[PDB]
């Protein structure tokens, strides 16, 4: 986006580089990543809270 | 994503240094017979500044 | 023909066989080595070939990052200001 | 086959054995050393 913004451009890269053996009729997971973000923020006046 | 730093330097030095704030694994596994590995792994979780 | 074993590696093995005590040809395209030499060396190198042409073991490494940050911040500013008698904290 | 020991290290050990008083082959892929030499 910043490149589209003509600022300092951080391009976003998701890349896996590896050498593996598989058969022709075979599908594999070369790589995978699951990002689980859990954020909770509660703002509270003590007595009424 | 790889933030760039364009050290665009007029006199002979053009160093667009660029480094990705990313979740990353760099693995060099060595396998021992009993289904174990001694691996050199660099695991970096870097978030864009 | 050695698919999993580089032909040059086999050539080095045969060189070791020569060290034990003879023509070797290497095919890059097929990674296939043709050797015209005494049968015994042929057979020994073939056995080593069979052992060497073994698939390298891939492993799927799954590393999980768990970050938990808990932040509790409370601030109290208490003010007692009166300009009537000029008392203000 | 030595998984925990580098084959070259074993070759150096055999060289030391030669210093004590004979063909060595090193397999990088398996880290396995094949030696054709006296049994002892």
């Amino acid at each position: 986006y910043q490149n589209m913004l003509n600022g300092v451009p951080p391009i976003n890269k998701n890349e896996v580089n590896a050498k593996i053996l598989v058969n022709d009729g075979e599908t594999i997971v070369i790589g995978g990543v699951f990002s689980n973000e859990q954020s909770k923020s509660v703002e509270k006046v003590p007595f009424l809270g | 994503s790889e933030v760039p730093y364009q050290e665009a330097s007029s006199s002979g030095a053009t160093s667009t240094s660029f480094k990705e704030a990313a979740l990353s694994l760099e693995v060099t596994p060595q396998i021992t017979p009993d289904n174990r590995i001694i691996v050199e792994v660099k695991v970096t979780k870097d978030a864009p500044d | 023909q050695v698919n999993y074993a580089k032909a040059a590696d086999i050539a080095k093995l045969f060189q070791s066989v020569t060290s034990d005590g003879g023509s070797i040809t290497v095919d890059d395209r097929t990674n296939s080595i043709i050797a015209y030499q005494p049968q015994e060396r042929l057979d020994e190198l073939r056995r080593i070939v069979s052992q060497l042409d073994i698939p390298v073991r891939q492993v799927m490494i799954e590393a999980r990052i768990v970050e938990a940050n808990v932040g509790y911040d409370k601030s109290l500013g208490v003010r007692w200001g009166g300009a009537y008698h000029k008392g203000n904290w």
